[PDB]
């Protein structure tokens, strides 16, 4: 009844509200200030303390000290290079050499130690953040998953049971199969459980424009994960980081093998990585080099093959526990209708199956359905495959 | 002057240089392969003269290099294309060891296991004499290696290393090293304390890292 | 400012008056507190005042300069615009979260101080890669395929459109469509009429120009097109003819064929990485379909597999309909000659023929095209 009585009622006060929040100050709709109401800390007090007493300190970077006295050489990005002293609130400790520090811009004096630089493109590839990828989604290939969980996380969690015991675990595994067969998937189950760091490397950001750039790439990456206490490493598509050494006639693909041989230099030899695990994970293994192929880098060799019978009947269960099905369908049937099937061809299954009982009108899919998307996946998309070129790797 | 050894890749390369870096006590220095490649033109071939005059400074000191093809690829004549800046590198390190005034206070040790990328250049006779190759391991050394390094493992006194080294055929040191460190983890599974035979054998298995494919209708 | 999300009686009831007449009230009690402030303490505008006090403490000289990284109390070391890099502090009116390594800042000139940021101005490779308005007409202009016009929508459409239906299925809609057919048979047809209809940012990039002359630059080019669809909404990545990526080699790229893999394979990622993906669907279309490699195509990066077949004499006739409605059509000419002239006629031969047919008749500025318009085009556009 009160049809425009609750409407005006309503917009009057949607206004007012706006209409007094223009009287406190959030307005004036920025090129790069704050909220008004929160800089109220520096607004008298620190604008002229963090100001007026504190200089800027022009950071440089320490070549050397000397015997005998400080006397420390310092250097700046294209200036010259000065002959420098400390100030009184630093100790002469932690001044080592090859240490960024700042320095005013009138005697030339150390102030503080800084941390070195991260070159952030190295940065990026932190992973910071955690997938939702269960073991509880890997399944068919438990023995696998055994083989893999007791080099990765086993020495991690319980680093008392391989001391004791008197053995140096394995550091390196790789990871090869056909494509589709659960490879990256397993690998997304590692970072979800673990709690060290886990940085992620893709093959393909490696290969740069200019000429060694991408082997110093490589040593940033190794020098902050030393400095951590444990980190795993991840490395995902390596045939395009390094195949074999083949130089004929005019030198090709000269400088993707200099990125290699520097990996390879970081993962044996000469006060070693320490508290490092690798992880690769490659579509064609027969391309790669035998001297990365050599136990000490990449010690663990674990197969991911099609799955037999029951390594498939377990997939269906997974990737269709969670859609409306009628009751009394049977999934074993539906496994022996796909001899040597990915578990990446069983997810379309399931989820072309039930675009069919969206087809028409229905809510729930029947035995029917999957046969209609048995036979439009498998032997109708059979064009393609993927597969068959891949068992043989080539 | 100057040593050169090459060989396949697990044969043990880097244990010697390990070895003498922890016998002489002298200024050891050590290289990458890789290393010496620069983005600037001039800065790995000024890198180069910095080594051998730091080495030239401390005048006991020996200097090594690992993978050393990095940097020695043999040079070709190409238009339109090829790397160039990549081989000044490599000759400034012929002539900073050796031609133009020589010396004789500083040893080279270079380590490759690819010998026919190299550039003859640097394979004279003066630049690198000696050239020590290092085979794969016979029979009776396969018997000394995984022997070394069951050193710290409870082993029981079943086992007969004459055996294991000759069901261990073509392995280097490397894979005989990885046999005893998966040995000594297959027992932790069954919950055992010392190893026995068959915890070896079922080692070899895992490092040949063979395919399953139900095969058992043969004999 | 979002001040209050629930509407849900949508009635004339009590609840909506009385939700709204809280409010009322918290509106007032949280006016007349903020009007006791000023009445009590006045001591400055505050219209002006701090901000005139913030005005002239920031100089009127505003340096630009870059940051690189942050340490969190309230300094960092920033970049100046020479190269000549510092350590200076950051202030409190500075609103400390739109900061990035990378981000454009506004410094003192005095002590280089941290003053403010700075609105980006991107990018001229975005707008490169965005369709800006809605191509052409719709899904009525095509005419005879029927079959793939549902498949798409499917696939895209009713996904954005009708997120219920998949729900109620407890399903994920499928990744990947490909489309492939003979030439000129209406594939890049088809995806006017998806960026007619959807509301989703729609990006657009033929696979010949993935392809650069600097090594890495290509694999490059890959990871910031998608970081690009990613960083905007629900959006449609649309890639023509990806078999040119691998037919074609070009002098122009330093690498030869081995930096067309390492290319290939940071796209291989890039569809079925282990990052989290988001809401991006990716639709491509090819001619070549035996050339490209099924390591691309397989299920988990493309599901979908849709074939145009070459129009059928029925389907022609449609055609035909379609792209003479508008004109001025004389009555001399009789459609169905003009059907089985060629056996195996595409799509585009016939507008082919439609449009060069009209071309004739502005040579003799006429304004209806007769039959020998049509006699004479089929020996010009098909015949040479
Ligand atoms: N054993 C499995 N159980 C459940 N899902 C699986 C399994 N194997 C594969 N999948 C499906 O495969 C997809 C991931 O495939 P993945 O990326 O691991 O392929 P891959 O083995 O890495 O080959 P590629 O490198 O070509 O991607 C996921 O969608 C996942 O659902
Ligand atoms: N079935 C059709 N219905 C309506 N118009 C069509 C049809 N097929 C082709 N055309 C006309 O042909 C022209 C070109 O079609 P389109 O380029 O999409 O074919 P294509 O297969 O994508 O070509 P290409 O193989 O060269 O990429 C379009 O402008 C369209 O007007
Ligand atoms: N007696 C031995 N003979 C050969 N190799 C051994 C011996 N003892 C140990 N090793 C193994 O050889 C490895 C040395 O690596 P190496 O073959 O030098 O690499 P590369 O030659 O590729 O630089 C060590 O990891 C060590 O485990
Ligand atoms: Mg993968
Ligand atoms: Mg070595
Ligand atoms: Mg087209």
């Amino acid at each position: 009844t009160y049809s425009r009585q609750i409407k005006q009622v309503e917009d009057d006060i949607q206004q007012l509200l706006k209409k007094i929040n223009e009287l406190t100050g959030i307005k004036e709709s920025d090129t790069g200030l704050a909220p008004p109401a929160l800089w109220d800390l520096a607004a008298d007090k620190q604008t002229l303390q963090s100001e007026q007493p504190l200089q800027v300190a022009r950071c440089t970077k320490i070549i050397n000290a000397d015997s005998e006295d400080p006397k420390y050489i310092i250097n700046v990005k294209q200036f010259a290079k000065f002959v420098v002293d400390l100030s009184d609130q630093v100790a002469p400790t932690d001044i080592e050499e090859g240490m960024r520090v700042g320095v005013d811009r009138n005697k030339y004096q150390i102030h503080i130690p800084l941390p070195p630089k991260i070159d952030p493109t190295v940065t990026m590839m932190q992973v910071e953040e955690k997938p939702d990828v269960t073991y509880s989604d890997v399944g068919g290939c438990k023995e696998q998953i055994e083989k893999l969980r007791e080099v990765v996380e086993t020495p991690l969690l319980h680093p008392e049971r391989f001391v004791n015991l008197g053995i140096e675990p394995p550091k390196g595994v790789l990871l090869f199969g056909p494509p589709g067969t659960g490879k990256t998937l397993c690998a997304r189950a590692v970072a979800n459980r673990t709690d060290a760091c886990f940085i992620r490397v893709i093959g393909s950001e490696l290969v740069q424009k200019y000429v060694g750039e991408g082997a110093r790439m490589v040593r940033e990456l190794f020098e902050m994960a030393r400095t951590k206490k444990a980190c795993l490493i991840f490395f995902d598509e390596i045939d395009a980081i390094g195949g074999a050494r083949f130089d004929d006639g005019a030198g090709g693909d000269n400088e993707v093998q200099r990125t290699m041989l520097e990996l390879i230099n970081q993962l044996d030899g000469f006060d070693p990585r320490g508290n490092i695990k690798v992880l690769m994970a490659t579509n064609r293994p027969d391309t790669l080099d035998p001297a990365l192929m050599r136990p000490g880098r990449l010690d663990r060799k674990i197969e991911f093959s099609l799955p037999d019978l029951e390594g498939r009947t377990h997939i269906f269960k997974i990737h269709a526990r969670s859609m409306s099905v009628e009751r009394d369908i049977r999934f074993e049937l539906l496994a022996r209708l796909c001899p040597n099937s990915t578990g990446a061809e069983i997810r379309s299954v399931c989820t072309e199956a039930g675009m069919f009982a969206i087809r028409a009108r229905r809510k729930i899919a029947t035995e029917k359905d999957f046969l209609e998307a048995v036979n439009k996946v498998i032997k109708s998309y059979a064009k393609f495959s993927a597969t068959p070129r891949y068992m043989t790797y080539n | 002057k100057g040593v050169l050894m090459y060989g396949p890749p697990g044969t043990g390369k880097t244990l010697l240089a390990r070895a003498c870096a922890a016998q002489t006590k002298a200024t050891f220095l050590k290289l990458a392969g890789p290393q010496l490649v620069q983005m600037f033109i001039g800065d790995g071939a000024k890198l180069v003269r910095d080594a051998f005059a730091l080495a030239k400074e401390k005048a006991p000191s020996i200097i090594f290099i690992d993978e050393l093809d990095a940097i020695g690829t043999k040079r070709f004549d190409s238009e339109k294309a090829g790397d160039r800046e990549v081989q000044r590198t490599m000759l400034e390190l012929l002539n900073q060891l050796d031609g133009f005034q020589p010396n004789t206070q500083v040893k080279v040790i270079a380590a490759t296991n690819r010998v026919d990328i190299l550039d003859p250049a640097l394979l004279r006779s003066g630049r690198l004499d000696r050239k020590i190759e290092f085979p794969m391991p016979n029979e009776e050394a396969r018997a000394r290696i995984m022997q070394i390094h069951s050193r710290k493992m409870n082993v029981s006194p079943d086992v007969n290393y004459e055996e294991l080294a000759r069901c261990t055929d073509d392995f280097n040191g490397a894979q005989c090293k990885a046999v005893c460190v998966e040995a000594g983890m297959i027992a932790l599974r069954r919950g055992a304390t010392e190893l026995t035979h068959e915890d070896y054998m079922e080692g070899i298995l895992e490092v040949q890292a063979k395919k399953k494919a139900n095969l058992q209708y043969y004999a | 400012a979002s001040k209050l999300p629930l509407v849900t009686p949508h009635t004339q009831c009590r609840l909506k008056l009385l939700k709204l007449e809280r409010i009322k009230d918290y509106l007032l009690m949280e006016e007349e507190f903020i009007r006791n402030q000023e009445q009590m303490k006045p001591l400055e505008e505050k219209q002006e005042e701090e901000r005139s006090k913030v005005d002239d403490l920031r100089g009127t000289p505003m340096s630009v300069g870059t940051l690189e990284e942050i340490i969190d109390d309230n300094h960092a070391i920033v970049s100046t615009s020479v190269g000549s890099e510092h350590y200076v502090s950051i202030l409190s009116f500075v609103d400390k979260d739109l900061l990035e390594p990378g981000c454009s800042v506004l410094l003192n000139h005095k002590v280089h101080a941290v003053i403010g940021v700075l609105m980006d101005d991107t990018d001229p490779l975005v707008t490169v890669m965005k369709v800006e308005k809605a191509p052409q007409e719709t899904y009525a202009d095509i005419g005879g395929l029927d079959n793939q016009i549902q498949e798409i929508k499917e696939s895209v459409e009713l996904p954005l459109t009708h997120p219920e239906y998949y729900e109620e299925m407890g399903i994920k809609p499928p990744k990947g469509v490909i489309l492939y057919g003979p030439p000129g048979t209406g594939k890049t047809l088809l995806a006017k009429a998806v960026a007619n209809q959807t509301s989703a940012t729609f990006l657009r990039v033929v696979g010949s120009e993935l392809i650069q002359k600097y090594l890495g630059d290509g694999p490059k080019l890959v990871r910031e097109l998608f970081r690009v669809a990613e960083e905007h909404a629900p959006s449609i990545v649309f890639i023509d003819e990806i078999d040119a990526i691998g037919t074609k080699r070009y002098d122009s790229n330093s690498g030869g064929e081995r930096e067309i893999q390492r290319t290939m394979l940071e796209l291989l990622n890039q569809l079925d990485g282990f990052d989290s993906r988001g809401d991006v669907k990716v639709i491509m279309a090819t001619n070549r379909i035996e050339t490209l490699d099924p390591a691309l195509i397989r299920p988990g990066r493309i599901d979908r597999k849709i074939e145009f077949p070459l129009p059928d004499e029925k389907t022609k006739k449609r055609i035909f309909q379609i792209h003479t409605s508008r004109m001025t059509l004389a009555d001399d000419v009789t459609l169905d000659d003009l059907i089985m002239a060629k056996d195996d006629l595409s799509g585009a031969d016939i507008k082919a023929i439609c449009t060069e047919a009209g071309l004739m008749a502005l040579r003799e500025r006429r304004m209806k095209v007769t039959n020998e318009d049509f006699k004479k085009s089929k020996e010009n556009v098909l015949y040479k």
